[PDB]
Formats: structure tokens, C-alpha cells, sequence
């Protein structure tokens, strides 16, 4: 065995991806265009709460049977979500697909959000949100999207405090009825035969066609949000509007990313192939970390660098990260650096799909924001087809555009966006 | 049929909780199911049951009842909890049955 | 740091069979318990009398 | 479509070919463009002595700071530039250095590996830097209760022996270890018969073993050289160690009995058993409906923040137990319920429970071969531990033979009336008396 | 109510908080044995005493 | 604690069963026999002793 | 004071100069009422440019003088009144610090109307910066200010505060007639100029409530 990747596209617009790799395990998923992006000052957090609500009673199965039933076959069930996409997947051995599927279908299409079940659940948002925020990494990112925007994307990923307990069965229902619509959903599925995954999506997936609520355009603000909290370590993130998903300029940035440096490849090692790192290294003497930050969203994106450092040295460290961006925007890029990166990127991409998880994610992502599957050789052809200029230009666009900065720690010696 | 559909109306008046202004569901002995059921009642139905009950208790200590005008009428009695209580028991029976399996 | 922490030596108290650090204590376990439990059991018999 | 039974058979086999210098080369060839290859060594802190404790760790820190054929800058740059990922680790009984790259570089990778294990630079100037760094990581790791706890669990469960030492070693050892000692350690332990070249992804076994012959040369003369040393056995002791600090937010407790060791078939049943008890943690959404009784209770009575079962194996021994994290005032009830579940395992397991426990365990073993690195980790280990590879097809045959009656017999044999080893850290005043805990080891 | 019935039960709870889970100094000597003896002694008197009073 | 009726190890017991103890507002006369039974008991014991001394 | 006080001499730690940032901080908290404050570098204490603002303050309007009453003598208020229909409040904000100050307006309003309300308060500032100030408005304010000042000292508290403030940041006591002479000695221009300095300078804004319909500093 070893072949294909079919992908039907039902009447109502419901896309169905599929691929049989004969893995002793399946992993079906329901991808959807939904998230804190469609939230309005009136229903904030309803996205977050909807995420934790997956195990609540559904018209077909009960809170009890869902969890018991899935565990009965050594199954699993999770909900991963960005500011603009929500994925509901379940894993299990090949012979239990049909069983685990019931709850999957039920959860995503037929929730009941019973008032009480919902009231008892909300206090959880306080907890769930508390473990996440244990990593400062997650704090500045929230506040970034808040300074980088005025709406949609500016909406936080974790239910804001004041709204805990104030969400309602209505809000959840409406949110679901207005977004979990066949033309915004995709039913991907590794480890299964296409006809089977298709038949399922048909006779069952009820909540039909529509495009419902449409997200407001992503306006750009370019604000600066600072958080003085005492931490000995200051986290900083300075960015500019970059490329958006499916943008021609995207592949350019992704490359300028690896060029500047984004993530180590050697344990406890130094990164020479990382200009940004190497630059900051020469700047400070004490421990730190700096990387190329790059996010690609449907109608917008963010690009820049992120730096962790001792409070008293965030000044010299952030500057350094800047100069190394200006220096790169002024042709400070070898034709080889462009070659190296391109490799690191193709490798990174190719490794990122060995995981049952990483694969399904990749496949589904396309099948939703496209309806097709760009062959691995095509994505490779698109990547190296990036001039040494596209890169320097990307860099420019950054040194020119209006920057938005997010920083948190003992900011006493940290610079303001206008001092860079 | 509409035979005991009379007997019921008879017994309903025979009992006489309605002389206290209590709904049939107000007089239920609060065991475990009934207790869970009551937690699901909406804020408003809950406070209403509460006043009705506290009202009845005050009448009992006083050794009085409500004037005939205020008595709940057989056909106007709200089975406000029966719906919830019925589900609570099904859920339970589901679990009970599933744990033997 | 916790890496600098080590359990003191209980030689002065260990029973004869679990005195050697390179010998499985499991082999002599049934013995060590059967004895203590034998004492206890006896106490019961004596008390039951 | 195809069944679990079949997908399990059509899994490409694992090739293993020994060289002449004793080294074993193995791999599982997939259709993947990317791959992972590395060397799993049978070395660790257990092999250390009282004076070189932490050398194997001090080595892991230099392993990547360049070799002789190519110094620091060169080495790193050469690896980075090819988009390859270099990583590795070192436990009590097993070290490993592996790389993730394109199936294309498979041979160039192998050369790098061989260059690291065989030619570590050990630059006198580098050593004075990793010494300061290691001392840092110690202070950091000191603040990770879960590990301070498991270290303490060993520090006593195997008190007075080799398995009693931490992998990072002592402060003194690190402050004084020498270029000589590091050198020695490497020359003493990193040797072909005790090593295994594991590879997974898109690679020709034959191309692998070829590139192997060419880079792993060192051919032994005497018999001593290609003889794998048997380690002196470690004695288990029922006992406790209580590191109290009421100033810590929550408390950690870990309790365990002595395990059978890699080779014993029982380890399968033991894992099936831990499957029944499972694990919990405040974020599990399943909540009060989880199938794990302890988890349900944990939920119902707000017993803990989390808990995990484990069956840590070693060559000749092991640790079977659990570890939970709770608030000062719920420590006793948690411990009570937990030990309770162990007693249930020995006395009243249900086919329903094992049936489910087995499905969980299967999905588990499968999930351990989800990627090239995780399949390589398996190969490197299996050979090193079982002296061969064990296919999921096999695991499954064994796992399916396990039943209630069986689980009960095994658990009783390893848990019932045993004197456990207890490690407690934090505001532990409410958890008390070894005696009371010991008594929780019998009568359901 | 509570996990183990030794803490929840209105009676056992009393037996527990005074003869089982009750906190005692780790260093009390033999001089602290007379309390229980006094108690035991008392039960014995009453028991033998009744047997004698019946004759 | 402010008032000695709640703090004291003994009064506290007397208080939580005969003074600050929560009772339904509507219990009738049929709930009077408990105390009577009790009082009745103290009376028997008292008269009984007086008789046993002769 | 003498034969008793002892921690002494010198001026020890000196405050770092007051740099100006001009940031915009927003706080989304659900409140049905949105509070907003937009300002610009104002005047320092003991400065001549002070009185000018204080006056532009009363001119734009700062605080009602009639219980439950409307403020006609308040341009800012009156302006915003014409703008929205629902309840609100708007005033002239003015702070004078040793080496700097802050000036602008502060507005309270229903969330859905903070947009139209804040704009209004702005237009009424631009309009005033473009000579939209009668020579009489300057006269009225000057009175409201001298009155306010004079009343603010009937209190044992208010008096000591007044006296002490000077004796510390000066070492003397400006007679009440002198402070009066300083106040009315403010041209109709100083006022319009003050207003200008605001419409020109870099603004910094602070707002908290259901900001869903509240504007950003760069949309004014
Ligand atoms: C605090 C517990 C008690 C003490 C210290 C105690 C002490 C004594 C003493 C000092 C005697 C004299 C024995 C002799 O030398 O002949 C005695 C006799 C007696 N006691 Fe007790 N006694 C106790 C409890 C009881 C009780 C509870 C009963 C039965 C209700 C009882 C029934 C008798 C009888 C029947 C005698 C007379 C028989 C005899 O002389 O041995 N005693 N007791
Ligand atoms: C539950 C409490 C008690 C009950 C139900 C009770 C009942 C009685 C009864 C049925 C009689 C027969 C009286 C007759 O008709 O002649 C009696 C006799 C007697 N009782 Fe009690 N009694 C009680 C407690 C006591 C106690 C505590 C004592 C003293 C320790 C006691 C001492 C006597 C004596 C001395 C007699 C014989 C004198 C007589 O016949 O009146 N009794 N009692």
C-alpha cells in the first residue's frame, strides 16, 4: 500500500479530504472557520468556552456516554483552535472509527448547551486560562494581537476575566449556528478510505449550507502595550503587518524568517545560521533568546522578532535585533543565506508532517482555505523560487511599516516603540 | 382513559396541599434525584417554589390555610419539576446500566 | 540543590539479610515478614486463650 | 477497509546487522523524504562511580561543542546549513545522540554521529564554560518539584547503590570533574558492542550499514574490548524521605514498589494495570465521568491537581508506582484513595476494566511510533534492552492474552503487602506515618 | 460525603478523632500510659462490680 | 470567639443543641414527646434512686 | 519645628525629568458606561501659560454650578449635548505639575455613544482653537475661576492646603489680590492659543468600559 489523497466537495460546500496510509490507527477531524475573530465586544470568550464545552451533552449522546464511550475503545477527543480556525479531532484504532465517529459528529453538529451543564463548566475557564498564562510567551502574544489590531484578530484567544461566568447557552448556540456551517467546515481523515469518510459526512452532517456571520476586515492599529510585572525576564515582540495566508509575499517572509533565525537546531547550541541571534549575541553578555516571528492569517499577517532577556539588558538586546533587521533590509543578505534558509524551511516543513497530528493538520488546512492539496514538490518549487531581493524587500517593508510592540517584565530599562 | 382522569381530580382535592397554595411538585420528598432536579430549575421557578413553600410553612405554624379563592385548582397546577426530575432519573439509569456492562 | 542530598547509612539498624547493597532484598522479604507476622499471630493465639 | 490486525502485519520489518567491532546497525525503512538516525548507548549515571558522577552529563554538554576533525563553529554551521536537527540525552542506564535530516543526507549524517561519539574535542576552554552552565541548570532543575521528587524516590528506593544517584551528578563532581575524567568516561563507555546505530524514515538498510562500516572503525584486539560488562545489582529498600517546606504552594508525593526489569513478560500486565488506574490532571475535560475511578474521586472530592501511574523499568530492576500533586489539606484523602485502587487491582479487577485498559495501552504503544524520531527511539532501545526489536504485532499478541484473573495475580505478586518507597516534598504535614502507609498495602 | 467512612460517619468520626488519627507528641514516655490504664481499670471495676452486685 | 457560648468546649455543646439549634417554625405538639421522654427519664432515675436506698 | 525636627539637610533623591510619551491605553471591561480622557502636554506649575489654561478650562466648562442643571456656560458640555441624546458628562481636564502638566477633556457616556460624544468634545476644542471664543466668555470664566478659587479656601482644610502649597514650592504667599491680578490679565488670545497647543500637540488617551464603539486616538 502507498497511494493517492482523494478530496470530494459535497453539494452544500462541505469539503471531504482523505488518505489511507494503513497506519494501525485512524485520526478523523472536523476543521472549521471559527474563532475569537468572529467575537464581538458583546460575546467575547464564547469561542473559548465553546472549546471547553466539547464534552457536554449532545442530542445524540450524553456527557456521560461521550467520555465513557470514547474511553471504552482507547479513543481520544480534543479541540485545537487559533483565532480563526477550530479543529475537532478524535484518534483511535482502525477498528473503532465508526464508534468514535458518533460522538465527533454529535459534538460538532448537535450540541445542547444545557444551562446547568454550562453554568457548572464556566468556572473552568478561570483554571484553563491560568495554566496557559504560566508561560509569559502566551501573555505578550495576547497583548500583541491587541496592539497590532483594532478588531477581529485583536480579540484575545482566552476568555477575558470579566466575562467568566457571563457567557450563555444562547451565545454558544448562536455562535455555533452562525459559524459551524457546511461551507466553512471540512471533514478530513487520515487512516480511512474515502468512500467511508464520505458516506459519513453525507447521511449525518445535518447543520447545512451557509457562510453565516462574516468576520470584519482586519484593520491594523500599530499600538504599543506594556506590562510591568516584576519578572526578572523581559519578553518583547515588535512586528509589522506582514503577509497573509496564500500570499505571494508569504514565502518571502517565511524565508527572511529562517535567514534572521527562528528556533535552534542544535541542543544547547549556538545558532550561527541565525543572523538575528548572532547579532544579539555580540550585543549582550548575559543569557537571552531572540527569534524571527511570523504569523500568516486569512486577511493579514504579522512579522518581526521576539526577544527574551534579563531586564537590565533588554535595551541593548532589542536594539541589536533591530539593527540586524535594518542591516538585512539594506542588502545585508548573501545569495547563500537565501540558499541555506530555503533548505532549513523545506526540511522543517517536511519533518512537520511525520506526526499523525502534523499531517492531518497540513491536509485539512488546505482542504478548508482552498479545497485542494498542493503537492509537496509544488510547495518546494514555490519556496526556492524566491529571489535574494524578495527577502531584502521583506526586510524593508518591516523597517518602513508602522510597528506595534508588546512587552512584559521589569520594563525599567526596556525601550519604547518610538526609541527604536 | 377519562375514567381515573376523574379519580385523580378527586384525590387531588382529597389530599389538600393546594389549600396551602402548593403545587403538587412542591410536596415531593427531597431525595437524591429530586435534589439534583431542583438545581436545574431556572432562577425564577426556583424562587417561586421557595416562597410558596415558606408560605405554606408559615400557614402550618399558624394553623390556618388559604382562603378558598387562593386554592390551586386541579387543572391549573404546574408540574414545574416533573420534566427535569424525569431526565435526572434517565441519566442515572443510563449510568447505572452502563457500569454493570 | 537536591542533587547533593543522599540517604544516610542504616547499617547500624538494617536486618542481617538486607545488609548487602548488591543483593536483592526481595528474596529475604518473605522471611522478614513471616517472622514478624508469626510473632503477631502468636500474640493473638495467646490472647484468644 | 483493512483491519487493525492487518495494518499491523504489513508494517515494514526492522533490519539488524552486527558489524565486526560489535556495533549493531538497525532501521525501519519508510516511504518518507525526511528521517532520523542516531546512536543509542548503554551508558548512564548508573555506570558512574562516586567520583565521576555526572561525567556522562558533562559529556552530553560537550558532545555538540565540536570534534577534532572540525571545531565548534564549523560543526554547528555544517549541521545547521543542511537543515538537520541535532539532539540527544542521557539517563541512568541509557544515553543517546540522534539527528533529524533528509533521507538524502543519511550518509553524511552517519559520519557526523560517528565523529561525535568517537572524536569529541573536549576543548579545555569549553569545559570551563559548560561547568558554569551545568551549575546553572542544576539551580533551575532544583525548582522542578516533579523531578526533585523522582530523584528523591530513587535516592532512597535504591539508597546506598548506583541507581541512587541523579543523572546530573553532584555539585562537587561538577566543580572538579576533569578533561581527563570526561575523556576517560568516553573511552571507557562509548564503545561499539555497547552501541546501536538506529535509523528510521526513508533509508536503505544496506546504504546505512555501508556508510556505517566506513565510519565506525575502531576494531577490538583483546576479548575485554568486545565484552559487555554486567552491572552489580541494586538493592531496593522500603523507606521514605520527607523534604518538607511549608512555603511551597503544593505538595508532591510519589510511592513505589520494586519492578521486574525490562526482560520480564509481566511488565506487559503491569502496564495494563496502570492503564486501569490511568492518570488525571485538572484540564481533562472528561471530568467526573472519566473511567479511571481514582480520577473520578480526584474530581468529585477535589483530591489533587494531577496524578500519574508509571512503570519505570531497568535492566535488572525497576519502579512501579504513582505520583500525585495536591494541596496541603487533601494529601491524606488522595493517598488513601490511591492505595485503595492498588488494593482493588490485586483483589477485584473486572474483565470490563482490563478490556478497556488494553485498548488504551494499544493506542499508547502505537502512539509511540508516530514519527521518525519516536520510531528510532524505539529501535535504539529495544535492541539495547531486549536484544532485538518487538513489533507492534507482537506487543498486541501479548497484550491480548492479559485478562482480569491475570492482572490480579501479577499485581498481588508485585504490590500486595510490600514495603514501598515513599518520597514527599512540600507542605506535607497532613501525609503521615510510614506505618500507616505500609498498612495501606493490604486488605482491599 | 467524604472518601473514607472513618471521617464522615457521625460516630466513627468520633472514635477516629480520639483514638486513631489523633495527633500525639512523638516523645511521650511511659508516664503517659496511666491515662488509658485508669480508663481500662475503670471498665474492669464496673464489670467485676456488676458481677458481684448480682449476688 | 466573641461570646463564651460558642467558644467554650462545653457550653458550645449545650448551645448547639438547646439554644442556637435550628428548628422548623411549624413543628406541632407531636414534637413535644421527645423532651418529655427525656424529662420522664431523669425523673424515673431520680425517684428510682430514692427508692433503691430503702 | 526647630528644636524638634531632625532627619535633615539637602534635597536627596531628585526626580527624573518628566518625559512625555503620548500613548493610548484601552481597557475593555463590560461597563455600560465608557470613560475617556484625551490630553496633551499642558502647563507646569508657577508658569505663566498656566492661568491661560485654567481659563480655557472654565471656558470649555469644568464642573456644574447648578444641581441637576444644564451647563450653558460650558461650551464643551453644550457641544456634546447637541451631539448625543442619552445621558453623559464631559469636562475640561487640567493638571499642573512641577515640571509639566496635562490638559484636555474627560467624558463619561453610554458605550454605544462614546463615539459621537468624544468627537463632539474634540470639535468643540478645534472650534475654540480657531478664535471660537467671545471676549465675554473670557470674562465669565475669569469670574467662575476667581470665585471657585476664593470658595475653595473657606475650609480649614482648603486654606492650609493653599498656604502650605506655596510655602513649599515657593517660600512665599501670593496675596489673593495678586492671584486675581494674574488671572484677569489673560488676553482672549492666550486662550485660543492654549486651545491651539492642544489641537496640535501629541495626544495621549485613556479609556475604560465597553469600548466596542469607542474611537482610537488616531481617529480623532
Ligand atoms: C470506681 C469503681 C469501683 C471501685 C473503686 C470499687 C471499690 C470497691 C471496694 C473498695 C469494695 C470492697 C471490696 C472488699 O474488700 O470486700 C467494693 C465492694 C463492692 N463493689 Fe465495688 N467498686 C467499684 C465499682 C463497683 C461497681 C460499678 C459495682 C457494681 C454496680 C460494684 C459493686 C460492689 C459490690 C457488690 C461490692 C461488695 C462485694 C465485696 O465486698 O466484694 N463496685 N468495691
Ligand atoms: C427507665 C426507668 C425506670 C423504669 C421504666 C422503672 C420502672 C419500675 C417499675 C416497672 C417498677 C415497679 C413498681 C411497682 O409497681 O411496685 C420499679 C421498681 C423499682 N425501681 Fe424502677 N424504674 C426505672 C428506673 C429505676 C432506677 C434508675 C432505679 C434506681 C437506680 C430504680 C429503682 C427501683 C426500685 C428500688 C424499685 C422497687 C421499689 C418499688 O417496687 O417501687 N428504678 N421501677
Amino acid at each position: 500500500g502507498a497511494e493517492d489523497l482523494e478530496i470530494t466537495k459535497l453539494p452544500n460546500g462541505l469539503i471531504i479530504a482523505s488518505l489511507e496510509n494503513f497506519s494501525p490507527a485512524s485520526r478523523i477531524g472536523v476543521f472549521i472557520k471559527a474563532g475569537s475573530r468572529y467575537e464581538t465586544t458583546a460575546n467575547l470568550g464564547t469561542a473559548h468556552l465553546l472549546r471547553l464545552a466539547s464534552p457536554l451533552t449532545t442530542k445524540g449522546a450524553s456527557s456521560f456516554r461521550i467520555t465513557r464511550g470514547i474511553e471504552a475503545v482507547g479513543g481520544s477527543l480534543s479541540v485545537y483552535s487559533t483565532r480563526e480556525k477550530m479543529t475537532y479531532c478524535v484518534e483511535c484504532l482502525r477498528d473503532h472509527v465508526d464508534t468514535v465517529m458518533e460522538y465527533l459528529l454529535n459534538v460538532t453538529t448537535a450540541p445542547e448547551f444545557r444551562p446547568w451543564e454550562v453554568t457548572d463548566l464556566q468556572p473552568q475557564l478561570k483554571v484553563d486560562k491560568a495554566v496557559a498564562f504560566q508561560s509569559p510567551q502566551v501573555g505578550v502574544l495576547e497583548n500583541l494581537h491587541a496592539a497590532a489590531y483594532k478588531t477581529a484578530l485583536a480579540n484575545p484567544l482566552y476568555c477575558p476575566d470579566y466575562r467568566i461566568g457571563k457567557i450563555t447557552s444562547e451565545q454558544l448556540h448562536h455562535f455555533v449556528q452562525n459559524n459551524f456551517t457546511s461551507a466553512r467546515m471540512a471533514l478530513v481523515g487520515i487512516g480511512v478510505k474515502h468512500s467511508d469518510l464520505k458516506q459519513v459526512a453525507e447521511q449525518f452532517l445535518n447543520i447545512r449550507s451557509g457562510a453565516g456571520t462574516s468576520s470584519a476586515k482586519a484593520t491594523y492599529w500599530g499600538g504599543e502595550i506594556r506590562e510591568q510585572n516584576g519578572h526578572s525576564l523581559v519578553h518583547a515582540a515588535v512586528v509589522t503587518e506582514g503577509a497573509a495566508v496564500g500570499s505571494a509575499e508569504a514565502n518571502a517572509f517565511s524565508v527572511l524568517q529562517h535567514v534572521l533565525g527562528a528556533g535552534p537546531l542544535i541542543k544547547r547550541g549556538s545558532s550561527v545560521t541565525s543572523k538575528l541571534y548572532q547579532g544579539v549575541a555580540k550585543a549582550t553578555t548575559q543569557p537571552f533568546d531572540a527569534s524571527a516571528f511570523n504569523v500568516n492569517y486569512s486577511d493579514s499577517g504579522l512579522f518581526g522578532f521576539y526577544t527574551i532577556s534579563q531586564a537590565a539588558h533588554a535595551g541593548e538586546v532589542i536594539r541589536a535585533a533591530m539593527n540586524q533587521l535594518k542591516a538585512a533590509a539594506q542588502g545585508g543578505v548573501t545569495e547563500e543565506d537565501v540558499t541555506k534558509a530555503k533548505n532549513q524551511l523545506k526540511a522543517t516543513y517536511l519533518m512537520s508532517v511525520e506526526t499523525a497530528q502534523g499531517l492531518l493538520n497540513e491536509i485539512g488546512s488546505e482542504a478548508l482555505l482552498s479545497g485542494t492539496h498542493t503537492a509537496p514538490s509544488v510547495v518546494a518549487q514555490k519556496i526556492d523560487s524566491v529571489t535574494s531581493a524578495d527577502v531584502v524587500n521583506a526586510a524593508k517593508k518591516f523597517v518602513s511599516g508602522k510597528k506595534s510592540m508588546a512587552a512584559s517584565g521589569d520594563l525599567g530599562s526596556t525601550p519604547f516603540l518610538d526609541e527604536l | 382513559g377519562r375514567l381515573m382522569d376523574r379519580i385523580r381530580k378527586w384525590y387531588y382535592n382529597a389530599a389538600g396541599f393546594n389549600k396551602y397554595g402548593l403545587m403538587r411538585d412542591d410536596t415531593l420528598y427531597e431525595d437524591d434525584d429530586v435534589k439534583e432536579a431542583l438545581k436545574r430549575l431556572p432562577e425564577d421557578l426556583y424562587n417561586e417554589r421557595m416562597f410558596r413553600i415558606k408560605r405554606a410553612l408559615d400557614l402550618s405554624l399558624k394553623h390556618r390555610i388559604l382562603p378558598k379563592e387562593q386554592w390551586v385548582k386541579y387543572e391549573e397546577d404546574k408540574p414545574y419539576l416533573e420534566p427535569y426530575l424525569k431526565e435526572v432519573i434517565r441519566e442515572r439509569l443510563e449510568r447505572e446500566a452502563w457500569n454493570k456492562k | 540543590v537536591h542533587n547533593d542530598v543522599t540517604v544516610p547509612d542504616f547499617s547500624a539498624y538494617r536486618r542481617e539479610d538486607v545488609m548487602d547493597a548488591t543483593t536483592s532484598s526481595q528474596t529475604s522479604s518473605e522471611d522478614r515478614k513471616g517472622f514478624s507476622y508469626l510473632v503477631t499471630a502468636t500474640a493473638c493465639v495467646a490472647t484468644a486463650y | 477497509a483493512a483491519t487493525y490486525a492487518q495494518t499491523l502485519q504489513n508494517i515494514p520489518e526492522t533490519n539488524v546487522t552486527t558489524l565486526d567491532n560489535g556495533l549493531r546497525v538497525a532501521s525501519e525503512e519508510s516511504s518518507q523524504p525526511t528521517c532520523t538516525v542516531g546512536v543509542w548507548i548503554g551508558a548512564g549515571s548508573r555506570y558512574e562511580n562516586e567520583k565521576n558522577n555526572g561525567a556522562g552529563y558533562f559529556v552530553e554538554h560537550l558532545a555538540f561543542k565540536g570534534t577534532k576533525k572540525r571545531p565548534c563553529a564549523a560543526f554547528e554551521k555544517e549541521v545547521e546549513s543542511m537543515g538537520a536537527h541535532f539532539n540527544g540525552y542521557t539517563s541512568r542506564e541509557q544515553t543517546a545522540f540522534y539527528i533529524k535530516a533528509l533521507s538524502k543526507d543519511m550518509p553524511k549524517v552517519v559520519e557526523l554521529l560517528a565523529d561525535v561519539v568517537q572524536n569529541c574535542a573536549l576543548e579545555e576552554s569549553q569545559i570551563e564554560k559548560e561547568r558554569g552552565v551545568i551549575l546553572q541548570e542544576l539551580k533551575e532543575m532544583d525548582n522542578d518539584m516533579t523531578n526533585v521528587t523522582f530523584d528523591y524516590l530513587h535516592a532512597t528506593a535504591f539508597q546506598g547503590t548506583a541507581l541512587a544517584r541523579t543523572v546530573e551528578g553532584t555539585t562537587e563532581n561538577i566543580k572538579h570533574l576533569t578533561r581527563a575524567d570526561l575523556a576517560s568516561y568516553i573511552d571507557t563507555h562509548f564503545k561499539a558492542p555497547r552501541m546501536v546505530l538506529a535509523a528510521a524514515g526513508g533509508i536503505s538498510h544496506k546504504e546505512l550499514v555501508d556508510a556505517a562500516r566506513q565510519h565506525f572503525s575502531g576494531v577490538s584486539f583483546t576479548y575485554k574490548e568486545d565484552a559487555v560488562p554486567i552491572l552489580p545489582r541494586c538493592r531496593f529498600t522500603g523507606s521514605e524521605i520527607r523534604a518538607r517546606d511549608d512555603a511551597l504552594p503544593v505538595a508532591h508525593v510519589a510511592l513505589a514498589v520494586e519492578g521486574p526489569g525490562w526482560a520480564d513478560p509481566d511488565n506487559v500486565v503491569l502496564h495494563v494495570a496502570n492503564a486501569i488506574i490511568g492518570r488525571y490532571d485538572r484540564t481533562f475535560g472528561g471530568g467526573k465521568h472519566l473511567s479511571s475511578r481514582l480520577a473520578a474521586l480526584a474530581v468529585e472530592h477535589k483530591l489533587c491537581h494531577s496524578f500519574q501511574t508509571f512503570n519505570t523499568s531497568y535492566s535488572d530492576t525497576g519502579l512501579f508506582g504513582f505520583h500525585f500533586v495536591a494541596d496541603p489539606l487533601s494529601i491524606d484523602d488522595m493517598m488513601f484513595c490511591a492505595q485503595g485502587e492498588w488494593m482493588r487491582l490485586c483483589t477485584s479487577t473486572t474483565e470490563s476494566e482490563v478490556k478497556r485498559a488494553k485498548n488504551h495501552l494499544r493506542s499508547a504503544m502505537v502512539a509511540q511510533l508516530d514519527g521518525t524520531t519516536p520510531v528510532c527511539e524505539t529501535i535504539g532501545s529495544h535492541l539495547l534492552n531486549y536484544g532485538r526489536r518487538i513489533s507492534l504485532e507482537e506487543w498486541d499478541s501479548r497484550i491480548s492474552a492479559v485478562d482480569a484473573r491475570m492482572v490480579r495475580d501479577v499485581c498481588s505478586k508485585y504490590i500486595y503487602d510490600k514495603c514501598p518507597a515513599l518520597a514527599a516534598v512540600g507542605p506535607i504535614e497532613q501525609l503521615l506515618d510510614y506505618n500507616r502507609i505500609r498498612s495501606g498495602m493490604y486488605w482491599i | 460525603m467524604a472518601p473514607n467512612i472513618r471521617k464522615s460517619h457521625p460516630l466513627l468520626k468520633m472514635i477516629n478523632n480520639s483514638l486513631i488519627d489523633l495527633p500525639a507528641p512523638s516523645n511521650i514516655s511511659a508516664w503517659w500510659n496511666f491515662g488509658s490504664l485508669l480508663a481500662v481499670c475503670l471498665m474492669t471495676q464496673i464489670l467485676t462490680g456488676l458481677l458481684l452486685a448480682m449476688h
